[PDB]
C-alpha cells in the first residue's frame, strides 16, 4: 500500500522475517521499456519519438 | 478560512487576506467622488447626518494639506486624520528642502509608500482609508489621484469611493469631461452625488463639495457653496 | 480574557476584577473617621506561637501624622509604602510641609492601576489611609484599580459585608472616639474566629493634639477586657 | 520552534535543513597528495541561459577554494560573511588565513544562526578546502554548525551511491590529474546523460595557488576522459 | 621627557646563529631610584623574548596585554607563534590606541620556531616597525648605544663575542647615561639552550 | 494485572549478546557446508543484540549471496543491518 | 468569535469589535449632560457612591482657566488624559503666552489617542470627555470617544441611559440657543432627572455643575451654589 | 504536507518552505506578460498593459521604470511590491554612483536587489515582496545584458526572457525560436518579440496597449518608444 | 501539557528542558576519569570512526584548556565551542587581572552560571551538555568536577557520562580503588572499563582516546599521549584477560 | 481557567505558580534552627555521602557576614544565586551604612528581590525558602524564614523541608520557656527527632552571638546521641 511505516514492528525480526525483500521504486530503463509497452499499446504508427520524454 | 490572521502571512492560494477585509471596510463608508476638469479638480462627498446630533459643520473630511492639495477621504476617520498628519509633514520636508511647491505623483509615492509600510509587517495592520488627491500647477495643469488600502497609487480622470463606487462612475464616464470648465462641474457633481440614495436605508444626507484648479490660482478650499446654491436649485429639477 | 491587554463583550475588568476577587482573602481591618480623630484596626490572624506578633506589619508609619493598612498580597503592599514613604519626604523636601492625605493617594494612585509589560502587573491590595491635614482628620481608601474615594469608615478584605452591615449599625456623624474604638473591636470579635486578646489585633488612632504615636501598645489589653 | 528540545530526539529543524541540502545539486571533492579537486554539478533548466553569470566554484583568498550543496542565495551571503572575515584576520595578522582558522570561524556563524529563534539555518553544505603550510586540506561543514575533514567526499543528490564508489575507486596516494579524472568519473556515475564544458564547473588547489579552470581546458579534459 | 620619567634602555643584537637581548636594571621616579631587580625582558614562548621601555605602567600593562592575547593565540592554534606575526600583534596592539598612545617602545627578539633563523625587530610609539639585521634599541639614550654598536658590530659572530660585544656596548652606553644604570641583565639565547648572565656594571 | 498479587515475576528477555551471539554464530553456520574456516566474532559483534534467530537469517541471506565465505554472511548483515545508516548527524 | 481578541485583527465584517467593547465600556459610565448657548456653556454630570456613608466620586474636573471637562468610564486613563491635557495646556500658555483654541486641542487629543488603537500592546482608553472652552468665536461643546471619531455639537449627553435626554434635547435644542445662565443650568438638570428611575429624586450631594463663560472663568460647583440652582423646579409629571 | 499550516517562514519536512512558493504566484495575480530579448548589441523589453477605463490615464500606467540613464527594468505582480523595489533599486544605484565614483554594471545591482531580498527572506516578520523584475542595460567589454530577479533573492540572466502569467509557453516559443544560428538584426529583435506575445496572448492589437522600452549599442540611454514607430514596427511586421 | 518553553515550572514542580538536555546527554560519546594522585586521567570514546577522516587535529574531546587543565566534552557539540571559547577568555581574563593561575573552582561556578543564566530566562535554549575537568592548583592538588546543565556541579573522584556509562559507574563502584595512585593502575581499570561497556570487539586503539595531566617540576605538563602505548596498553590488558582464564 | 503563566489570576483568586513553587521546597530536604538567649543554632539533614566524593563543596549552611548565617531547602542553584546576590548586598550595605548588618535588612532585601523577581514577565520564581538567623543589635537572637512569594516572617524556631509538619510539632512539644546546655540538648533531640535520625547524615553548626561559625564534629554528637539515649532510658 501507499505505506509501510506502521509495520515492520515484529513481522521485520529474527524468526518472522524468513524472506522479506521490499520491492519500492526502482532505477530507470523501465520508463523507457514501459514506454515501448504503453508507447506500443496506443498506434505509434511507425516513426514517433519515445526518449524527448524518457 | 484556514489562515488569514496576519499581515505577514501568505495564503494555500498566494495573497494576504487581511488586505482584502481592510478594502471591504472603506465600502461600508460614505459615497466620496472626484473629477476633474481642464483647469482644476473638483471634490465631493455624500455626508450624512447621524440623526439630529450633528452641527453641519463638524469632522469633515474634506481635509486641507498643503497649499494646493487637499484629500477627499473615506473610511475610518482617525486613521485618515494620522495621514493627513503623515501628508502634511511630507509636503512640509519638501518644501523645507527644495523651495518649491511638491509635485503630486512625488508626495502620491511617499504616501503609498507610508501605506505599504503599513501593510508589510506582522505588528500593525493595514490602514483601512481610501482618499483622493487633486492639485493643479501653471506649468503642469491638473492631477487627480488614488491610492487605495493596499497603497497602488495612480491617476484618473474620475473616481468614486464607497458604495456607489460602480453606481456613480456609470454616469460620470457619460460626462464630456475635457471641454468644461469647473463651475459647470461643480453643478454636475452636485447633480451625480444627489442621484445617488436620495431616502433609500437612511434618511438625509448633506453635500460638500471642495474645490481646487485655475480659478482659485492654484488655491485649495471648499466652495462658497451657499453662494450660487448650485446644488438644490438643480436637485429639485434633477428628479423629473 | 486571558491577558490585561483586551476588554470584554460587556463590561468585565478581568485583569482587575480578578485582583478585586484576590482582596477578598486578605485579612480584615477596620478604619473609622471621628472629628476627634481616626481610629484604625485590623486582625493579625496568628497562625503559631512561634509567629512573633510584633513582626507582622499591618500598620505602618508613613508620617508623623499619616497612617497605613495593608491587604490581601504583602509585597506590593510593600512596594507602595516604600514609594509613598519617599515620595512624602520628596514633597516635605521642595515645600517645607506635609503632603496632605488625599495627595498621598493620589500620588499612590498615580500608579497604583499603571501596570504596563511592554512600552507590570496590576497590584493586588487594598489600602486604608488615615490622617490629620488641615481639614481635621481623614480618612481614605483606595482599590487596586486606582478608583480612589473618601470613605467615613470603610471596612476591608475578608468578611467585609457583615462589617459594612453591623457598621452602618451603629455609626452617624458625631460619634466619639473610645466609642468608636470599641464598636470596632465588636465588629471585630463578631468577625474574627479566635479569643480576642492582647495578641490578636492592634490599634492606631491619630489625634491632631496627639500626631505622634499612631498606636495603642498593650492599654489595649484595658481596653479588650472592658467589654 | 527552535527554543525548545524534542522529549528524546534532535532538532527537527536542523534535520530539515540537512534533508533540504541532500535533495540539492551534487558535488564532489577530493583531497590529493599536492592538490584538491572540487567539482559541481551545473544543469541549467532551459538552453537559454548563461554559463558566464553565476559561479558555483569560488575562491576566497587566492589559495582557498569554496563550493557547495544547497542554496545560492544562502551560499552568497556566507560567502561575503566568509569575504569580510578573511579579510579582517589578514587586517589583524598580516598573513594569509589558515583554513582551520576559516573553518571555526564560519562555524560560529552558521552555529550563531542556528541559536533562536526567528531565523532559519542555511540551507547550504559546504566543501571547504586550501593549501596551507605545504600541507593541503579539506574541510566540510554542516547547516548544524559541525564541522569534518575528508580525503575525498561527495554532497548532494545520490551522495551515498557516489560515496560508496569513491570508497572503491579513490586511495591515498594520486595527483591532480589522476584526482580530476576520478573526479569527473564520480560525477558522471550520477548526473544526467548529456555532460559538456558547462554543465560541470571545476577549480583546483595548486601549492602554487587557487586555480579556478576556464571551459577551454575543461572541454579539452572532460572530451571523454575514458 | 615623559620617555625619560623612569629611564630605561634595551638593546637586542642579531648574531650569526644566535641573538643577544640586553636591558638596564634601575627603576626609579625622575631623579630617585628605587630598586635594582625591575624586570623588562619577558618570556613569550620558547626562544624569544621581548623587551620594554619607557614608562613602566605601560612596561607591565602592555606585557599582562599581550600575554593574554599571546596565549589566547597560543591556545586557539596548537602550534607556537611566528615573530613576524607577533610583531604585527604588538603593530595591532598600539596602533589601537592612535590617540590615546602609550609611551613604551617595544623591541621583539627572538628565533625561528621551524629552523635556527635569528629575528630582531623594533616598534614605535604608535606601532612602526622596524626590521634590521644588526642590532636594535630603545628607551632614553639612543646616541650613545648607535655610537658603539655601529662602532663594535660584526656580521659573523661567535656567541661569545656577541656576548662581549653587547657586554661592552651597554657597559659604555649605561655608564655615560645617567637616569639609566644600576647593573644590566643580559640574555643570550640560541637553538640549544638559554643563557641569562648578570653582569658588574657601576652602581654610581 | 501488574499488581504482583497476581503474578509474581516479571521477566524481560535480554537479546543475545557478544558471547551468546558468537556461540548461535558458531551453531547457525553448523549445518551449512559454507566456505569453512571463517571468524564468527566479528559477525556476532555486528549484530547489536540481534534477536536471537537473526544469525539465522544472516545465514538464509549469505546462502542467498552464494547461490558460505565470510564474505556472503558479511553482505548478509549488509542487507540486514543497513537502516541503520544515513550519517551527517553526528 | 476566535478572531475577536486584540485591536490588530480586522474582522471578516470589517468592523474591529475591540473598539465596540470600549463604546460598550463608556456605556456603563455615570450619566452627564452638556449644553450651550450663544455665550454660555454648562456641563452638568451625576455623581454615585460605593455605600451610604461614604463620598461620591467626582466627575466634573477643572484642567484650564477657560477648559473644564466632563467624564465617564475608566478613571486611570481620565487622569492620564487630564494629566497630558493640562501639560499640553501649559505648554502651548509657555510657549505662545495664548490661551488655546479648543479644536486643536481636541485634535491633539485625536491623536493621542490614535496609537493606542492601532498598534499592539495598548488598550483603547475608556474615556467619556465632554468638553467646555472659549477660543474667540464663543463657547464649544465638544465630545470625544475610545474610536477618537471626535464630534462638535451644540447639546450631546453620554453614559448610563442617557437617550431620554437627547429626546430633551431634542425638543429644546432650538430653545437652547436665546436664554441666560440660570434657565440654562436648569435646562440641563431637566435633562438629568430624566437620566434617573422615577421613583427616586436628584439631591443636593450627588449633582455637579461647571460653568465656563465668555467672560467667566471655569469653576466647579457642589451643593452650595448648586442649592440656589436646585430651586425653581416643580415636580415631575406624575 | 502540511499539517504544519506553513504560517511562517521555517522549513517543513521533505523538503521544501511554502511561503516562497506561494510568493511565486504574486506575479500570477498580476495579470500581466513581460518579454526580454537579448540577440545582438541590442536588447527590447516588451509588455502589454490591460486599461479597460477611458477616464484612466494613459501616461501614468507605465511599468517600464528607468532606473538610471543606461539602465532599464519592467515590473509584474503587485504593484506596490514593485514600486518600492524599483525606489531601493534607484537608491542603492545611486549609492554606487556616489561610494564608487562611475557609473554601476547591471549584474552588481541585480546581486544587491537579490540580497535585500533574501534579508527581507532570512528574517522573518517581513513580507517577502511578492513581484518580479527584468532589467537590461548596456556594459562595455560585455555589450548588452538581460537579467531577471526573483522574489526569493535568486538571480539569473540570459538571452530571451519572459516572467508574469503565461511565460512557460513564452519560454517554450523562444526554445523553438532561439534554437536557429541567425543573427539578430534589431527589427528581427522586435519582430520576434512582437510576434512571441502575439502567438502567447494570440491577439494582434492596437499599437496603443503593448509599451516597448530598448536600449541598444548606439545610444547607451534607455529608451521607450512612441506611437507612432511601435505602429512603424507592427505594420513592418504586417505581411 | 504544560511543555512550551524552557520556562515556567511544571505541576509537581519539576522541569521539563533540565530532564529532556540529560536526555541529550545519554546519547553521546563515553568520558570518564580516574582516582590518582600525582597525575590524573581521561578517557574518550571515538564517534564517527569511518576510515576516510584526516584524525589532523590531536584533540577532539579534550580541549586543554588555560595550561594546567584540560577538559573532555559530550552531548551537542558545536555548543562546546561557545563554551569552551568563552570558558578559555574567563580562565585568561582571571589570569590577565591576577596573574596568577585560575584555581579551578571559580573557573566551574563561572562555567556554571553561564549555563544557569540561559536556564533561567526565557525563551531561549539551555546548555544541553556536559563535560569534565582535571586540573592542578595550589590548594588542593589534582581535582576532578562534573558539570550538568542545571548548574550543579559535583566534585567527583570517579565520574560518569551517559547512557553507556552506568554500567561503567556501577563498575568503578564495585571495582573502587583508594591509595593507588600509579597512573598504569588506573589506566588498566580505565582500559577494563571502555573494555566491558564499548561495544568495540577487542577493544580497536583507533576507536579510544586518552589524554593525562600530570605535575612535572613547575609546569604541569598535560600528556594528550600517542596510539603505541595505546597498543601495548591493550596487549598488557589481553595478557590480563589470559590471567582472567588461568581459572581454566 | 486556562494554565500559564506566573501573570494570571485564578477564577477564585489564587496564583497556582507559587503554591506549586512552593511544592519543590515541600519536598526538599530538612533543615531546623532554633534560637538560644545567647547561642543561636542550626542544622541540615541528609547528608547523603555516596561513598566517593568530596562534601566540603555542598554545603548547605553558609554566611553573608559575621554575624549571619544561611540556611535554605528547595533546589540548590535557586540558593546559589541567592546567596552570591546577598553577599554582595550585604557588603553594599556595609559600603554606605558602617553598622553590622541587620539581620531584617537583609531579609526585606532577600523577600523584594524575590517578588520582583516574581512579578516581572516570565522569570521562574525561585523554589527555595531560606532560614537567616543572626544576632546583632545587643546580642539579640533573631531567626526569620523566607518563601517563594517573599514574605519574610519572623519565628523563634522553624522546621523546613520534607515532613516539617512532624518535625515542627516535635519542636511545638518541647519548646519549653526554661543556658547553652539545654541549647545543644534541643539541638540533639531536634536532629534526633529527624525524618530519618540516621546518626551520621546530622550536620549541625553553631554561633554564640560574638563568634563565627563552627562545625562540629561527628563524635561530639555521637555522645549527644548517647545521653539522649540515657535520658530515653531514665524516662522508664
Amino acid at each position: 500500500t501507499n505505506r509501510a511505516d506502521t509495520l515492520d514492528p515484529a513481522l521485520l525480526r529474527p524468526g518472522r522475517l524468513d524472506r522479506k525483500i521490499e520491492f519500492p521504486l526502482p532505477d530507470r530503463r523501465q520508463k523507457r521499456l514501459i514506454f515501448s509497452t504503453i508507447t506500443s499499446k496506443m498506434n505509434l504508427s511507425e516513426e514517433v519519438d519515445l526518449e524527448d520524454y524518457v | 478560512t484556514g489562515y488569514d490572521l496576519s499581515a505577514s502571512t501568505f495564503s494555500p492560494d498566494g495573497r494576504v487576506f487581511q488586505v482584502e477585509y481592510a478594502m471591504k471596510a472603506v465600502e461600508n463608508s460614505s459615497t466620496a467622488i472626484g473629477i476633474r476638469c481642464k483647469d482644476g479638480v473638483v471634490f465631493g462627498v455624500e455626508k450624512l447626518v447621524l440623526s439630529k446630533l450633528y452641527e453641519e459643520g463638524s469632522n469633515k473630511r474634506l481635509f486641507n494639506v498643503d497649499r494646493h492639495v487637499g484629500m477627499a477621504v473615506a473610511g475610518l476617520l482617525a486613521d485618515a486624520r494620522s495621514l493627513a498628519d503623515i501628508a502634511r509633514e511630507e509636503a512640509s520636508n519638501f518644501r523645507s528642502n527644495f523651495g518649491y511647491n511638491i509635485p503630486l505623483k512625488h508626495l502620491a509615492d511617499r504616501v503609498a509608500m507610508y501605506v505599504h509600510a503599513y501593510t508589510l509587517y506582522s505588528a500593525v495592520r493595514p490602514f483601512g482609508c481610501s482618499f483622493m488627491l487633486g492639485s493643479y500647477s501653471v506649468n503642469d495643469g491638473a492631477q487627480l489621484y488614488m491610492i487605495d488600502p493596499s497603497g497602488v497609487s495612480y491617476g484618473y480622470w474620475g473616481c468614486a469611493i464607497g458604495k456607489a463606487r460602480q453606481a456613480a462612475k456609470t454616469e460620470i464616464e457619460k460626462l464630456q469631461m475635457k471641454e468644461m470648465t469647473c463651475r459647470d462641474i461643480v453643478k454636475e457633481v452636485a447633480k451625480i452625488i444627489y442621484i445617488v440614495h436620495d431616502e433609500v436605508k437612511d434618511k438625509a444626507f448633506e453635500l460638500e463639495l471642495s474645490w481646487v484648479g485655475e480659478l482659485t490660482n492654484g488655491r485649495h478650499e471648499i466652495v462658497p457653496k451657499d453662494i450660487r446654491e448650485e446644488a438644490e436649485k438643480y436637485a429639485k429639477e434633477s428628479l423629473k | 480574557d486571558r491577558g490585561v491587554n483586551t476588554f470584554s463583550p460587556e463590561g468585565r475588568l478581568f485583569q482587575v476584577e480578578y485582583a478585586i476577587e484576590a482582596i477578598k482573602l486578605g485579612s480584615t481591618a477596620i478604619g473609622i473617621q471621628t472629628s476627634e480623630g481616626v481610629c484604625l484596626a485590623v486582625e493579625k490572624r496568628i497562625t503559631s506561637p512561634l509567629m512573633e506578633p510584633s513582626s507582622i506589619e499591618k500598620i505602618v508609619e508613613i508620617d508623623a501624622h499619616i497612617g497605613c493598612a495593608m491587604s490581601g498580597l504583602i509585597a506590593d503592599a510593600k512596594t507602595l509604602i516604600d514609594k509613598a514613604r519617599v515620595e512624602t519626604q520628596n514633597h516635605w523636601f521642595t515645600y517645607n510641609e506635609t503632603m496632605t492625605v488625599e495627595s498621598v493617594t493620589q500620588a499612590v494612585s498615580n500608579l497604583a492601576l499603571q501596570f504596563g509589560e511592554e512600552d507590570s502587573r496590576p497590584f493586588g491590595v487594598a489600602l486604608l489611609f488615615g490622617g490629620v491635614d488641615e481639614k481635621g482628620p481623614q480618612l481614605f481608601h483606595m482599590d487596586p484599580s486606582g478608583t480612589f474615594v473618601q470613605c467615613d469608615a470603610r471596612a476591608i478584605g475578608s468578611a467585609s459585608e457583615g462589617a459594612q452591615s453591623s457598621l452602618q449599625e451603629v455609626y452617624h456623624k458625631s460619634m466619639t472616639l473610645k466609642e468608636a474604638i470599641k464598636s470596632s473591636l465588636i465588629i471585630l470579635k463578631q468577625v474574627m474566629e479566635e479569643k480576642l486578646n492582647a495578641t490578636n489585633i492592634e490599634l492606631a488612632t491619630v489625634q491632631p493634639g496627639q500626631n505622634f504615636h499612631m498606636f495603642t501598645k498593650e492599654e489595649l489589653e484595658e481596653v479588650i477586657k472592658d467589654i | 520552534s527552535l527554543t525548545t528540545f524534542s522529549p528524546s530526539g534532535k532538532l527537527v529543524q536542523i534535520e530539515y535543513a540537512l534533508a533540504a541540502v541532500a535533495g540539492g545539486a551534487p558535488s564532489v571533492g577530493i583531497k590529493a597528495a599536492n592538490g584538491v579537486v572540487l567539482a559541481t554539478e551545473k544543469k541549467q533548466k532551459s538552453i537559454l541561459y548563461d554559463e558566464r553569470s553565476v559561479h558555483k566554484v569560488e575562491p576566497i583568498t587566492k589559495h582557498i577554494g569554496l563550493v557547495y550543496s544547497g542554496m545560492g542565495p544562502d551560499y552568497r551571503v556566507l560567502v561575503h560573511r566568509a569575504r569580510k572575515l578573511a579579510q579582517q584576520y589578514y587586517l589583524v595578522y598580516q598573513e594569509p588565513i589558515p583554513t582551520a582558522q576559516l573553518v571555526q570561524r564560519v562555524a560560529s556563524v552558521m552555529q550563531e544562526y542556528t541559536q533562536s529563534g526567528g531565523v532559519r539555518p542555511f540551507g547550504v553544505s559546504l566543501l571547504i578546502c586550501g593549501w596551507n603550510e605545504g600541507r593541503p586540506y579539506l574541510f566540510q561543514s554542516d547547516p548544524s554548525g559541525a564541522y569534518f575533514a575528508w580525503k575525498a567526499t561527495a554532497m548532494g543528490k545520490n551522495y551515498v551511491n557516489g560515496k560508496t564508489f569513491l570508497e572503491k575507486r579513490y586511495n591515498e596516494d594520486l595527483e591532480l590529474e589522476d584526482a580530476i579524472h576520478t573526479a569527473i568519473l564520480t560525477l558522471k556515475e550520477s548526473f544526467e546523460g548529456q555532460m559538456t564544458e558547462d554543465n560541470i564547473e571545476v577549480g583546483i588547489c595548486n601549492e602554487a595557488g587557487f586555480r579556478r579552470l576556464t571551459p577551454t581546458e575543461v572541454k579539452d579534459y572532460l572530451a571523454a576522459i575514458a | 621627557s615623559i620617555m625619560s620619567y623612569n629611564g630605561g634602555a634595551v638593546m637586542a643584537m642579531k648574531g650569526k646563529n644566535c641573538v643577544a637581548i640586553a636591558a638596564d636594571r634601575r627603576f626609579g621616579i625622575q631623579a630617585q631610584m628605587v630598586t635594582t631587580d625591575f624586570q623588562k625582558i619577558f618570556p613569550m614562548g620558547d626562544r624569544l623574548y621581548i623587551g620594554l621601555a619607557g614608562l613602566a605602567t605601560d612596561v607591565q600593562t602592555v606585557a599582562q596585554r599581550l600575554k593574554f592575547r599571546l596565549n589566547l593565540y597560543e591556545l586557539k592554534e596548537g602550534r607556537q607563534i611566528k615573530p613576524y606575526t607577533l610583531m604585527s600583534m604588538v603593530a595591532n596592539l598600539l596602533y589601537e590606541k592612535r590617540f590615546g598612545p602609550y609611551y613604551t617602545e617595544p623591541v621583539i627578539a627572538g628565533l625561528d620556531p621551524k629552523t635556527f633563523k635569528p629575528f630582531i625587530c623594533s616598534l614605535d610609539l604608535i606601532g612602526c616597525p622596524m626590521v634590521t639585521d644588526d642590532f636594535v634599541v630603545s628607551g632614553t639614550c639612543a646616541e650613545q648605544m648607535y655610537g658603539m654598536c655601529e662602532s663594535l658590530w660584526e656580521p659573523n659572530m661567535d656567541p661569545d663575542h656577541l656576548f662581549e660585544t653587547i657586554s661592552q656596548a651597554m657597559l659604555n652606553a649605561v655608564d655615560r647615561d645617567a637616569v639609566s644604570g644600576m647593573g644590566v641583565i643580559v640574555h643570550i639565547i640560541e637553538k640549544d639552550k638559554i643563557t641569562t648572565r648578570t653582569l658588574k656594571a657601576r652602581m654610581d | 494485572l501488574l499488581r504482583p498479587g497476581r503474578i509474581d515475576r516479571k521477566i524481560e528477555f535480554p537479546p543475545p549478546n557478544e558471547e551468546a551471539r558468537l556461540d548461535i554464530l558458531k551453531i547457525h553456520s553448523r549445518k551449512m557446508n559454507l566456505t569453512r574456516g571463517i571468524n564468527l566474532r566479528k559477525i556476532a559483534e555486528l549484530m547489536p543484540g540481534a534477536s536471537g534467530a537473526e544469525v539465522k537469517g544472516v545465514c538464509t541471506e549469505a546462502g542467498m549471496y552464494a547461490l558460505v565465505t565470510q564474505e556472503d554472511f558479511e553482505m548478509a548483515v549488509a542487507k540486514v543491518m543497513q537502516k541503520d545508516s544515513e550519517k551527517n548527524m553526528s | 468569535n476566535q478572531y475577536d481578541n486584540d485591536v490588530t485583527v480586522w474582522s471578516p465584517q470589517g468592523r474591529i469589535h475591540q473598539i465596540e467593547y470600549a463604546m460598550e465600556a463608556v456605556k456603563q459610565g455615570s450619566a452627564t449632560v452638556g449644553l450651550k448657548s450663544k455665550t454660555h456653556a454648562v456641563l452638568v454630570a451625576l455623581k454615585r457612591a460605593q455605600s451610604e456613608l461614604a463620598a461620591h466620586q467626582k466627575k466634573i474636573l477643572h484642567v484650564d482657566n477657560h477648559i473644564g471637562i466632563s467624564i465617564a468610564g475608566l478613571t486611570a486613563d481620565a487622569r492620564l488624559l487630564c494629566n497630558f491635557m493640562r501639560q499640553e495646556c501649559l505648554d502651548s500658555r509657555f510657549v505662545f503666552d495664548r490661551p488655546l483654541p479648543v479644536s486643536r486641542l481636541v485634535s491633539l487629543i485625536g491623536s493621542k489617542t490614535q496609537i493606542p488603537t492601532q498598534r499592539y500592546g495598548r488598550r483603547p482608553y475608556g474615556v467619556g470627555l465632554l468638553i467646555a472652552g472659549y477660543d474667540d468665536m464663543g463657547p464649544h461643546i465638544f465630545q470625544t470617544c475610545p474610536s477618537a471619531n471626535y464630534f462638535d455639537c451644540r447639546a450631546m449627553s453620554i453614559g448610563a441611559r442617557s437617550q431620554s435626554a437627547r429626546t430633551y434635547l431634542e425638543r429644546h435644542m432650538s430653545e437652547f440657543m436665546e436664554c441666560n445662565l440660570n434657565e440654562l443650568v436648569k435646562h440641563g438638570l431637566r435633562a438629568l432627572r430624566e437620566t434617573l428611575p422615577a421613583e427616586q429624586d436628584l439631591t443636593t450631594k450627588n449633582v455637579s455643575i461647571g460653568i465656563v463663560g465668555k467672560d467667566l472663568e471655569f469653576t466647579i460647583y457642589d451643593d452650595d451654589d448648586v442649592s440656589p440652582f436646585l430651586e425653581g423646579l416643580e415636580e415631575r409629571p406624575q | 504536507s502540511a499539517g504544519f499550516d506553513r504560517h511562517i517562514t521555517i522549513f517543513s519536512p521533505e523538503g521544501r518552505l511554502y511561503q516562497v512558493e506561494y510568493a511565486f504566484k504574486a506575479i500570477n495575480q498580476g495579470g500581466l506578460t513581460s518579454v526580454a530579448v537579448r540577440g545582438k548589441d541590442c536588447a527590447v523589453i516588451v509588455t502589454q498593459k490591460k486599461v479597460p477605463d477611458k477616464l484612466l490615464d494613459s501616461s501614468t500606467v507605465t511599468h517600464l521604470f528607468k532606473i538610471t540613464e543606461n539602465i532599464g527594468c519592467v515590473m509584474t505582480g503587485m504593484t506596490a511590491d514593485s514600486r518600492s523595489q524599483v525606489q531601493r533599486a534607484r537608491y542603492e544605484a545611486a549609492n554606487w554612483k556616489y561610494k564608487y565614483g562611475y557609473e554601476i554594471p547591471v549584474d552588481m545591482l541585480c546581486k544587491r536587489i537579490a540580497d535585500i531580498s533574501q534579508v527581507y527572506t532570512q528574517n522573518a516578520e517581513m513580507r517577502p515582496l511578492g513581484c518580479c523584475m527584468i532589467l537590461i542595460g548596456i556594459d562595455e567589454e560585455q555589450g548588452p545584458q538581460v537579467y531577471k530577479c526573483d522574489p526569493a533573492g535568486y538571480y539569473c540572466g540570459f538571452k530571451a526572457t519572459a516572467a508574469g502569467v503565461k511565460q512557460t509557453e513564452s519560454t517554450s516559443f523562444l526554445e523553438k525560436k532561439v534554437k536557429k544560428k541567425f543573427d539578430w538584426t534589431f527589427e528581427q529583435t522586435v519582430e520576434t518579440a512582437i510576434t512571441c506575445l502575439s502567438t502567447v496572448l494570440s491577439i494582434d492589437f492596437k499599437p496603443s496597449e503593448i509599451e516597448v522600452g530598448v536600449v541598444t549599442v548606439e545610444n547607451p540611454k534607455f529608451r521607450i518608444l512612441t506611437e507612432a514607430e511601435i505602429d512603424a514596427h507592427l505594420v513592418a511586421l504586417a505581411e | 501539557r504544560y511543555d512550551s518553553r524552557t520556562t515556567i515550572f511544571s505541576p509537581e514542580g519539576r522541569l521539563y528542558q533540565v530532564e529532556y538536555a540529560m536526555e541529550a546527554i545519554g546519547h553521546a560519546g563515553t568520558c570518564l576519569g580516574i582516582l590518582a594522585n600525582d597525575g590524573v586521567l581521561l578517557a574518550a570514546e571515538r564517534r564517527n570512526i569511518h576510515k576516510l577522516l584526516d584524525e589532523v587535529f590531536f584533540s577532539e574531546k579534550i580541549y586543554k584548556l588555560n595550561e594546567d587543565m584540560a577538559c573532555s566534552v559530550a552531548g551537542i557539540t558545536s555548543d562546546a565551542n561557545v563554551l569552551t571559547n568563552e570558558l578559555r577568555l574567563i580562565a585568561q581574563r582571571y589570569l590577565l587581572q591576577y596573574q596568577e593561575p585560575i584555581p579551578c573552582e571559580q573557573l566551574v561556578t563561572a562555567l556554571c552560571d553561564i549555563k544557569q543564566a540561559y536556564t533561567q530566562f526565557g525563551g531561549k535554549r539551555p546548555f544541553g551538555v556536559s563535560l569534565l575537568y582535571i586540573g592542578w592548583d595550589k590548594h588542593y592538588g589534582f581535582q576532578l568536577y562534573q558539570s550538568d546543565p542545571s548548574g550543579n556541579y559535583g566534585g567527583w573522584k570517579a565520574t560518569c557520562i551517559g547512557n553507556n556509562s552506568a554500567a561503567a559507574v556501577s563498575m568503578l563502584k564495585q571495582d573502587y580503588k583508594e591509595g593507588e595512585m600509579t597512573l598504569k593502575s588506573a589506566l588498566a581499570l580505565a582500559i577494563k572499563v571502555l573494555n566491558k561497556t564499548m561495544d568495540v570487539s577487542k577493544l580497536s586503539a583507533e576507536k579510544v582516546e586518552i589524554a593525562t595531566l600530570t605535575r612535572e617540576n613547575g609546569k604541569t605538563v598535560i600528556r594528550v599521549l600517542k596510539q603505541k602505548e595505546v597498543e601495548q596498553l591493550i596487549k598488557k590488558h589481553e595478557e590480563e584477560e589470559a590471567k582472567a582464564e588461568r581459572e581454566k | 481557567s486556562y494554565d500559564r503563566a506566573i501573570t494570571v489570576f485564578s477564577p477564585d483568586g489564587h496564583l497556582f505558580q507559587v503554591e506549586y513553587a512552593q511544592e519543590a521546597v515541600k519536598k526538599g530536604s530538612t533543615a531546623v534552627g532554633v534560637r538560644g538567649r545567647d547561642i543561636v543554632v542550626l542544622g541540615v539533614e541528609k547528608k547523603s555521602v555516596a561513598k566517593l566524593q568530596d562534601e566540603r563543596t555542598v554545603r548547605k549552611i553558609c554566611a553573608l557576614d559575621d554575624n549571619v548565617c544561611m540556611a535554605f531547602a528547595g533546589l540548590t542553584a535557586d540558593a546559589r544565586i541567592v546567596i552570591n546576590r546577598a553577599r554582595v548586598e550585604c557588603q553594599s550595605h556595609r559600603l554606605t551604612v558602617e553598622d553590622p548588618v541587620t539581620v531584617e535588612y537583609i531579609t526585606r532585601y532577600i523577600a523584594s528581590l524575590k517578588q520582583r523577581y516574581t512579578q516581572s514577565n516570565g522569570r521562574r520564581p525561585f523554589g527555595i525558602s531560606a532560614l537567616i538567623v543572626g544576632f546583632d543589635f545587643d546580642g539579640t537572637p533573631r531567626l526569620y524564614q523566607t518563601d517563594p512569594s517573599g514574605t519574610y516572617h519572623a519565628w523563634k524556631a522553624n522546621a523546613i523541608g520534607r515532613g516539617a509538619k512532624s518535625v515542627r510539632e516535635f519542636l511545638e512539644k518541647n519548646y519549653t520557656d526554661e543556658t547553652d546546655d539545654l541549647t545543644i540538648k534541643l539541638v540533639i533531640k531536634a536532629l534526633l527527632e529527624v525524618v530519618q535520625s540516621g546518626g551520621k547524615n546530622i550536620e549541625l553548626a553553631v554561633m554564640r552571638r560574638d563568634q563565627s561559625l563552627k562545625i562540629l564534629n561527628p563524635e561530639e554528637i555521637e555522645k549527644y546521641v548517647a545521653e539522649i539515649e540515657k535520658e530515653k532510658e531514665e524516662n522508664e
